[PDB]
RNA sequence: AUAUAUAUAUAUAUAUAUAUAUAUAUAUAU
RNA sequence: AUAUAUAUAUAUAUAUAUAUAUAUAUAUAU
RNA sequence: AUAUAUAUAUAUAUAUAUAUAUAUAUAUAUAU
RNA sequence: AAGC
């Protein structure tokens, strides 16, 4: 899901909001007088007039954007796990976001990589000005390297891929998913790829233990008690880090869930 | 009324000071008071001949009320949601009708309950039912607030009223509170109660029973009756107690309509909690004529609180009110719901006042006191997300280029920085210093201590801590078959006691289970259970915060008892010309985040310890690595202290979030996990943390902030001429700022109004939300003084009401007592009118002293006799043929209090025992010739005092348990507590050495091998009792009452052998006519007298008890006064200096300070208050806002006036016998009515000797 | 800040070397054997025991105050304000009698070159107006804090 | 310390050096106001409109 | 500001302006003689009442 | 009726304890 | 109101026409301090440090006393009364030495 | 016997006051200071006194 | 998902009625 | 001038109605 | 309890002046 | 589940 996915829920966005913030300060009376009173002509905040800026902007992020962002998130979650981009942690943080929460960094100039991308609505400038504003909206934290990241995402896969890419995929593949009773009610949840022996040691595990309530294809659940710890899973058996929610092949029903080991015969 | 004295004329008679009370009487009573029905008690109610200034109209919208259904709706998560119509806050219980929800109840076919078929169908997953059973419990719950059935309490006022006048035996006349008549309480809630009854034979709209309520089948029944009553039945009782004025209370009455004709009774008196205070409190002497204001001082060192009294000033127009007018704020509160009317004649009240005198205050405490007070409820979904779903605001943050590399979690703050975070992040750099450099620190004990604090037996979440460590595939041992609760810390602490540090790291990031409180006048309150691995790893927040509270600034520790706080402080504030600012944090919990605190206070903290701290464990927590980046370039490892690797846990912790979990009980579905980033307010760190950052940001605008944002000449000086140390006090969110008075009057207001503007800018940009009250009053800890006189609130003390937050049943029989007792100390302390508290005390006690029970066909009843309620310290009123009223309720309890009253009417009770033929021929020390070994058995008076010391709780003690696995827990909690080799070995040493000498001098020495024991027993003593249980209760005290005793205890066996003598009156402490406590003025002649005879107590009693011990800290499980009482009777009982020394080894202490201390205390001379808990004399609670100390110490002379007598020589080596006596001088002045009196010791029947004799016999014996 | 973790290593490294160590019960067992009336108000032993309360972690003070002998350079080990009398005290008082007998003790081992004459001010300030001596001037008077100097 | 009494510490060294620390600092402000400062002001102020 | 920093005794320190006036007119300077002759009313009619 | 006043209930116990 | 814009302008220009650059971090650097004296409370370094406030980033004083010497026959610039010591200070405390 | 009647701790500094006014208020101590009967050396109070 | 129609809910504004409070007017009694 | 009753105007509350804006449910068309 | 003398307290009744705020008229700045 |  992309930053600005909850900025269009609102049929006017947050972006115009931010636009029409420029009425509210004295002596500036349209968008571009705003840009060229903040900028000193070398594209650099005065560190004071953004100050201001910082001001006004504040209340309409935290007072509009913060409720619709919690209520995005949660029913985010309903279809599965997903990945979420931000521009600030504090929207997550202000939002009550339910999740792993990493902060990322860049080996770039990220500033330079706005005014260069044309077709921008309100002009790039205000583009830098928006980024300014969310820095300045971030909390104290030391943000990682984005590439710790990608290396999760990849590394393992593309390791194992060496191992598993001569042997019969219906041996040495799994499935991992939410059982309902009434041919049987079944929607995965988890990915699973690795040796037999692994998927044969993975068959004997208390997959009962865990409960969910499942919604009705786009079907939908949700957790109660605790998440998945991932030992679990292995420190083999490379898995998939997100999943969607859906019904494979007729009434609403809210009946219930625990999760089964539907992996293979093989 | 004719069957009211038909039944209760004796006992009517005995209690309102005509005839001698007697034990037989308050049986009858007692068994007339079981003996009724609801519906008696509402037919006697419609005998009352109600007068016309009682009538009002009664709005019928109340009876007539929409469904439940429009008030509810299901979210996107499934879960049952409140649907708001007034605004965010409209989360409250909605006033709808429910009969239609209603099963008829089998043999009460008047009363049902909820539907159970619609909780089948809840269950099943259905929306309507699910809205259905969600607005049932939660009524049940709104209805459930109250201690016990209202009809008794109003058939306990009509029986107490039923007496007419009392007669004042000090004003020798009549008072003229007027009669039921004039109640318009009463009458409202009879003719609501009559009107929802209507033609069915029944007149109680609702039954109250343990397991819950049954509600009457009307089509007039609402949601909102239960409360309605509640806030009647209280006024009704207030006024007819404390002579409110009927005109005040017709307004409250009219508040509370207005509240029951809303959409939502408890949101609308939450919204309108605020037009008494505003309009008579904060707008009080707008003209001033004249009066009289204390004339208080502050001494040096202001840290030590040490205030003196001067005298009265008199009062003039200079010092008119001056703060600004508040007078459109409350037309608009009052125009916005309606109350105009009611604001109208408030203010037109209010400005009839022009003197400052008993008048002025007690019309002041009576417009408070007609607040409602229930306790307000809402279900824990809505709490949860109206709680935790806000956030700071930090409107100015630090830039992002003024922090250094990670040091693992935390981040160093450059020194370079323009934002104010620079001098907190100093400030905490400083104290962790000064922290860690203490030697105590290091000591063995010190550090046991710490761990063994939030070892209790309260909840933990040890749940979610079990499936946490499940995570990471390790087994906890389950101690199967053990009867003790697992959802306790203690359970946990046992579980985790031979587990490493890093098996157990996890443990800190896992789950928070739930919990609530109610409040009066206030939303409910959510706490967050911290398990233990996060307590243990919190130590160094709590201890530096700790530090800062006691150095660096001022900070009081009371509790909220009243008697414990700082009266001296509010006094001084309110009185002119000093003026007084209150300032509180709005949402204090929610507004201290990483953003801009945490991640300061947590790397100050950090950095500030590792110079007197490196390589050292701690709490058992070890050293560790950690990488470092914090210089540019360079990335190396770093070796970190224990401290630090708490710091790194700890911050991982906050920077994370916390993860809160709930299980909504009045809602089928409602159950979920929550990320949240509020700070906790169950941790230990809270309170300590949130006083720290209060005084330290103060101090911050004081010296930095504000003199750089403003540029009046006059609010420069004035910010100038503040400063922390001397005028501001903190606790946690509230905090108080005193401006001195100049020497020209006092300071300009509008100075002040600018720099309150300064304030309320200054708390926004590091988002805390100011508010800040300035109009003339000084508030501080829910305590109100104006102008040097402090105005109690009535309405927080509901008489009738009781906080229950979860669904499990009431108490059993037996607990009420306690509940009732409190009851009657708070309207003590309080100020009520005595005799009339007295009488509808007695009544109160006489209705709640008998129960019905079943011992299988052996259908008995369980009777208190009246004695057992003196012994709890309730005053009589006449018996023995005595005058009425010669008692006073500052009366001590337990055997003080016996012995005081014996000795005060000891003559007349032998001539009352002579003349009825209670004639013996053995002449007694004591009574002479009366044979009081009968009559004392036959008036159950000996079966009272020993069954009133029996415990009135069930003893889950003794229950089946396996050796093996009960062992396995003692040595799991012993092992868990004794981690340092170095304290085991004390202890060792300690044992030995106390073999070798002190055993056999005292049965039970306190030692640290015994807190695994208590531990255990505290933990059984949690569970849920059962049946048996409670016929052990009853089989007891059956036991207890057939027996037949022939003395009381052998302490109150040698009270009795001292007699004293009384004498001319004491000296005014305080001018007559000055105004201290609302309420105590000549109307309340007792108190009044009692006050200006001995004085206030000015002096804060936290510090004045501090050096009343030995130890001031001792492990959580052992008590310090056990302690000092052991050492004392040690060294009393003639045992050498190694005996102590052997006991404080047991202890944990180290073996030099032992002995230190040891001769010391052999050699020294104790204070009389120390000294006198050798045989647990304690002062009374209410003794605690009066000048006792000074009355010990000059006004119990222990030598007889005439001159030395042969008996009254008190042994050289026995001189604690002086502590002692002075109790009962103390005990016996204190209990007569009137003035105090100058009292000296008369004679010792047996001599010094003898009663030291017995006196050590007794203090040998016990134990055993 | 920069010196003081210094002198605690040193310290350590004393203590872990040194072959002294402290006696539990000495100033104990030899004050308990003084005579005495128990119908006195006051009594001398415990007065003094509870003065000194040797909580045996003194020997890391006693350390740190013998390396400081190696730098009194740049470092000036002192007696801190908080071990004098508060108000000067009293030779009348007890207490202040074994403060000074304390601080008599103490000060010879600091490096502080005006040691010396902080002693004789110690009993000058509680000596004031049972006994008097000429000053230099009106400022550092005989009652002055005897820190001060 | 003739006219500080009530320094319980002999804060006589620190003083001293926070002083001479002051002294010798390498503020190169003096320079600039002895020498360019002159030549702005002299180059601007003809082209002032006061 | 004469008779106001005598009477304070120095303690406090006020100022005047210097330059030309516009001639305020305060009339608040009485000989010697009346202020004794209202002395001896006021003590006339306080006289023998405490 | 006999409603008369809070004020002088206040100063008549006060004249009261005056009197000797 | 008339003077005002004239200095304001002034002080501006000479700000961002001279090389020099006003840098606190020489004194910071220079005393190296955070905060000395463990216990005691009385530390002389970070007390200079507390008074002077380097970390402030406005110098429109010093353009503007620049500025000044222009305009003598009009403006005189004079050190406002709030920097004095408080209440004439005394030599005996430490803060008003600083002043 | 140095508690004074109801604490008032302030005829010092209305002693102080009277210095300005001796022309027409004499300030003097109140019988009540002295000892009753004119009190006796033998007795430790009326030494005190 | 968009457009249109009907029902329901919320906000603002206006009007009427009832109750309460304030002001004005009339009558009886003093 | 006081007490009682009634009427009008203003304010608050409740109900009804109308208009505008927004949303939910049902149906038709694409 | 009756009569007389002295004194305190409550209730009823009567007058002036001033100041503050709001509103109307006139003008300046921003907007139309 | 139910804190300090």
């Amino acid at each position: 899901v992309d930053s600005d996915e909850v900025g269009e829920q609102m049929e006017p966005t947050f972006e115009q909001a931010v636009m029409e913030i420029y009425k509210g300060i004295a002596g500036v009376d349209s968008l571009d007088d705003l840009i060229k009173w903040v900028l000193n002509s070398d594209l650099i905040p005065h560190d004071d007039r953004l100050g201001q800026l910082f001001q006004a902007f504040l209340p309409l992020a935290k007072d509009l954007l913060a409720p619709m962002a919690r209520k995005f998130y949660d029913n985010s979650m309903s279809e599965g796990r997903l990945l979420t981009f931000a521009h600030a942690d504090s929207e997550l943080l202000n939002a009550n976001y339910f999740g792993h929460l990493l902060r990322l960094k860049i080996p770039y100039i990220t500033e330079v990589n706005l005014m260069i991308r044309k077709n921008r609505e309100g002009g790039e400038l205000f583009q830098l000005v928006l980024s300014y504003l969310y820095k300045m909206y971030a909390t104290s934290a030391q943000p990682k390297w984005f590439g710790s990241l990608l290396r999760l995402l990849i590394c393992p896969w593309l390791h194992m891929e060496k191992l598993i890419g001569e042997a019969d995929p219906a041996s040495t593949s799994a499935e991992i998913g939410w059982h309902i009773p009434r041919e049987d009610g079944f929607i995965p949840y988890v990915s699973i790829r690795a040796p037999r022996l692994v998927i044969e040691e993975l068959m004997e595990k208390n997959w009962g233990q865990y409960h969910a309530q499942v919604i009705v294809v786009s079907a939908k659940a949700v957790i109660k008690g605790n998440h998945l710890p991932v030992k679990l899973v292995s420190r083999f058996a490379c898995f998939t880090l997100t999943a969607k929610y859906e019904m494979r092949l007729g009434r609403g029903a809210a009946y219930s869930a625990r999760l089964a080991f539907r992996s293979d015969l093989a | 009324s004719s069957m009211i004295l038909t039944q209760f004329g004796p006992f009517i008679e005995s209690i309102s000071g005509i005839t001698d009370q007697s034990n037989d009487v308050f049986e009858d009573a007692a068994k007339a008071f079981s003996m009724f029905t609801r519906s008696d008690v509402y037919k006697a109610l419609d005998e009352i001949p109600f007068s016309d200034d009682a009538m009002l109209p009664i709005p019928p919208t109340i009876y007539t009320k929409p469904s439940h259904d429009s008030y509810y709706y299901i979210d996107a998560l499934n879960r049952v949601r409140r649907k708001t119509y007034q605004g965010p806050d409209d989360v409250y219980v909605p006033n709808c009708s429910i009969v239609e929800l209603l099963e008829p109840h089998e043999t009460l076919t008047s009363y049902g309950r909820l539907s159970e078929a619609i909780e089948n169908r809840a269950k099943d997953g259905d929306s309507q039912a699910r809205i259905a059973t969600t607005y049932g419990r939660i009524a049940e719950s709104q209805a459930r607030q109250i201690k016990a059935p209202l009809e008794k309490f109003v058939l306990a006022l009509l029986v107490a009223e039923a007496g007419g006048s009392l007669y004042d035996p000090v004003l020798q006349k009549y008072d003229e509170i007027p009669d039921l008549s004039h109640n318009c309480p009463l009458w409202c809630f009879r003719e609501i109660c009559r009107h929802i009854s209507g033609p069915l034979p029944d007149r109680a709209p609702y039954l109250y029973l343990s397991a819950g309520v049954f509600w009457l089948m009307s089509p007039r029944m609402t949601s909102a009756i239960p409360p309605l009553l509640s806030d009647l039945v209280n006024l009704a009782i207030l006024q007819q107690t404390a002579g409110l004025d009927p005109s005040l209370v017709k307004l409250g009455v009219q508040i509370c309509l207005h509240a029951a004709a809303s959409s939502s009774y408890a949101w609308f008196i939450l919204k309108t909690k605020s037009i008494f205070p505003q309009n008579t409190l904060h707008s009080m002497y707008e003209s001033l004529e004249g009066g009289y204001c204390p004339n208080l001082e502050w001494l040096e060192p202001r840290s030590d609180y040490k205030f003196m009294y001067m005298g009265v000033m008199p009062l003039s127009a200079k010092y008119a009110r001056s703060a600004p007018s508040n007078d459109k704020k409350a037309r608009e509160l009052g125009e916005k719901y309606g109350l105009s009317s009611v604001v109208g004649e408030l203010r037109k009240r209010t400005k009839t006042y022009v003197k400052h005198d008993f008048a002025s205050v007690r019309y002041i405490r009576d417009a408070m006191a007609c607040t409602s007070g229930i306790f307000l409820v809402r279900t824990p979904t809505e709490t949860v997300l109206q709680e935790y779903t806000q956030s700071p605001e930090i409107k100015v943050p630090i830039p992002q280029k003024d922090w250094t590399g990670p040091i693992g979690e935390i981040r160093i703050l450059k020194d370079t920085t323009s934002s104010i975070a620079r001098y907190l992040y100093r400030t905490w750099y400083l104290a962790a210093a000064r922290m860690a450099a203490q030697p105590r620190t290091w000591d063995p004990l010190f550090q046991a201590i710490m761990r063994s604090q939030y070892v209790t037996a309260r909840g933990g979440s040890g749940a979610a801590l079990r499936e946490s460590l499940y995570a990471i595939n390790v087994s906890l041992p389950d101690f199967k078959g053990l009867p003790v609760k697992a959802a306790t810390k203690i359970f946990q602490a046992a579980q985790l006691a031979n587990l490493p540090f890093s098996h157990t790291s996890v443990a800190i990031l896992a789950d928070t289970s739930m919990g609530l409180r109610n409040q009066v006048q206030r939303r409910p309150r959510s706490i967050m259970p911290l398990n233990v691995p996060q307590q243990q790893v919190s130590a160094p927040h709590t201890l530096t915060a700790d530090y800062i509270n006691y150095h660096m600034n001022l900070s009081t520790t009371s509790g909220s008892a009243v008697i414990e706080k700082v009266i001296p402080l509010g006094v001084y504030a309110s009185s002119p010309p000093n003026q007084s600012i209150n300032i509180d944090i709005s949402a204090c919990d929610a507004s201290i985040t990483w953003d801009f605190f945490l991640s300061v206070i947590m790397a100050a903290i950090h950095e500030g310890v590792a110079s007197s701290s490196i390589g050292k464990p701690f709490m058992g927590v070890p050293a560790s690595i950690v990488n470092d980046e914090s210089v540019v370039g360079v990335r190396a490892a770093r070796p970190i202290s224990g401290m630090q690797n708490m710091i790194q846990h700890l911050s991982k912790l906050y920077k994370r979030g916390f993860s809160y979990r709930v299980n909504d009980s009045f809602s089928p579905g409602n159950d979920f996990t929550h990320m949240t980033t509020t700070f906790p307010s169950g941790s230990t760190a809270t309170s300590t943390e949130h006083t720290a950052n209060n005084s330290t940001m103060m101090e911050t605008f004081l010296t930095v902030w504000g003199p750089e944002h403003t540029d009046d000449p006059d609010v420069l000086r004035l910010m100038k001429s503040l400063t922390i140390q001397r005028n501001y006090v903190c606790q946690g969110d509230d905090g108080l700022m005193i401006i001195d008075g100049t020497t020209a009057g006092k300071v300009n207001s509008e100075t002040i109004q600018k720099m309150l503007e300064l304030i309320s800018k200054y708390g926004e940009e590091f988002g805390w939300k100011y508010d800040i009250a300035y109009d003339g009053t000084a508030e501080y800890l829910k305590l109100y003084f104006i102008f040097g006189c402090r105005i109690p609130n009535l309405s927080r003390h509901p008489i009738v009401g009781k906080e229950r937050a979860n669904s499990s049943a009431e108490e059993p029989w037996p607990a009420i007592l306690d509940q009732i007792m409190g009851v009657f100390f708070n309207g003590v302390h309080d100020g009520l009118q005595w005799q009339r508290w007295i009488r509808y005390s007695w009544a109160l006690c006489c209705a709640f002293s008998r129960q019905r029970t079943m011992i299988g066909e052996s259908v008995g009843y369980l009777q208190y006799p009246m004695w057992s309620f003196v012994y709890w310290g309730l005053p009589l009123v006449k018996a023995f043929g005595s005058d009425p009223w010669i008692f006073s309720w500052y009366m001590p309890t337990g055997d003080l209090g016996m012995y005081s009253w014996i000795s005060l009417i000891r003559p007349l009770m032998t001539r009352w025992m002579v003349a009825n033929g209670y004639v013996t021929d053995r002449c007694s020390p004591v009574f002479g010739n009366a044979d009081y070994r009968r009559c004392f058995n036959e008036l159950k008076l000996y079966q009272g005092y020993y069954m009133a010391q029996l415990p009135r709780n069930p003893k889950k003690s003794g229950r089946a348990a396996p050796r093996e696995v009960r062992e396995q827990f003692t040595q799991a909690l012993s092992d868990y507590l004794m981690q340092n080799p170095e304290l085991k070995s004390r202890v060792l040493r300690g044992r030995s050495e106390w073999e070798k000498y002190g055993a056999g001098i005292i049965h039970n020495p306190p030692s640290l091998f015994d807190v695994p024991h208590k531990w255990y027993q505290g933990a059984q003593e949690a569970a849920i009792a059962t049946r048996e249980e409670l016929a052990e209760m009853d089989e007891t005290l059956m036991r207890a009452r057939r027996h037949s005793y022939s003395s009381f205890s052998k302490l109150l066996e040698a009270y009795l052998l001292v007699k004293w003598r009384m004498c001319e009156a004491r000296e005014p402490s305080v001018d007559l006519r000055l105004p201290l406590c609302a309420g105590i003025d000549p109307l309340n002649s007792d108190p009044f007298l009692k006050m200006v005879s001995v004085g206030p107590m000015l002096q804060s009693t936290r510090k004045y008890f501090a050096q009343t011990l030995f130890m001031a800290k001792t492990v959580s499980g052992l008590d310090v006064n056990a302690i000092d009482s052991a050492l004392l009777r040690l060294r009393t009982l003639g045992a050498d200096k190694k005996a102590l020394t052997a006991q404080l080894l047991m202890v944990g202490l180290q073996e030099s300070e032992a002995d230190a201390l040891a001769g010391k205390i052999m050699l020294q001379d104790v204070n009389t208050v120390q000294l006198a808990r050798v045989v647990n004399l304690a002062v009374p609670d209410t003794w605690m806002s009066l000048d006792f100390d000074s009355m010990f110490k000059h006004h119990v002379k222990l030598l007889p006036k005439d001159g030395r007598h042969l008996n009254t020589d008190i042994p050289p080596r026995m001189g604690w016998l002086r502590a002692i006596l002075r109790f009962l001088g103390a005990g016996m002045v204190m209990t007569a009515t009137g003035v105090a009196v100058d009292i000296y010791l008369e004679d010792i029947h047996g001599g010094g000797r003898s009663l030291g004799q017995r006196f050590m016999t007794w203090m040998r014996q016990e134990g055993r | 800040t920069v010196i003081q973790p210094v002198l605690q290593d040193i310290s350590v490294l004393l203590q872990r070397i040194s072959p002294l160590q402290i006696d539990p019960t000495i100033i104990s067992n030899t004050m308990s054997t003084v005579s005495e009336s128990t119908t006195q108000t006051l009594s001398p032993a415990s007065s003094i025991l509870g003065k000194l309360r040797p909580s045996n972690s003194d020997f890391s003070s006693f350390r740190v105050a013998l390396a400081g002998w190696l730098y009194n350079g740049v470092v000036t080990t002192v007696i801190d304000d908080s071990s004098y009398p508060k108000d000067g005290g009293s030779v009348t008082s007890l207490e202040n009698l074994w403060d000074f007998f304390i601080l008599a003790l103490a000060l010879p081992l600091t490096t502080d070159p005006c040691a010396p004459v902080k002693a004789f001010m110690t009993l000058a300030n509680m000596m004031v107006g049972f006994e008097t001596i000429p000053m230099d001037n009106q400022i550092y008077t005989q009652s002055r804090r005897a820190s001060a100097f | 310390q003739r006219y500080q009494p009530g320094w319980t510490q002999s804060l006589v060294s620190s003083m001293r050096g926070t002083l001479d620390k002051l002294k010798l600092i390498k503020s190169m402000t003096p320079m600039y106001l002895q020498q360019l400062a002159p030549v702005e002001l002299a180059v601007i102020a003809p082209m002032l409109p006061f | 500001e004469w008779a106001l920093t005598e009477c304070a005794q120095g303690y406090v320190t006020v100022t005047s302006p210097y330059a030309p006036s516009v001639n305020r007119l305060m009339p608040y300077r009485i000989s010697n003689a009346e202020r004794q002759i209202s002395q001896i009313i006021r003590i006339m009619n306080i006289g023998n009442n405490a | 009726l006999t409603s008369s006043d809070i004020q002088r209930h206040i100063t008549e116990f006060i004249s009261s304890w005056q009197n000797h």
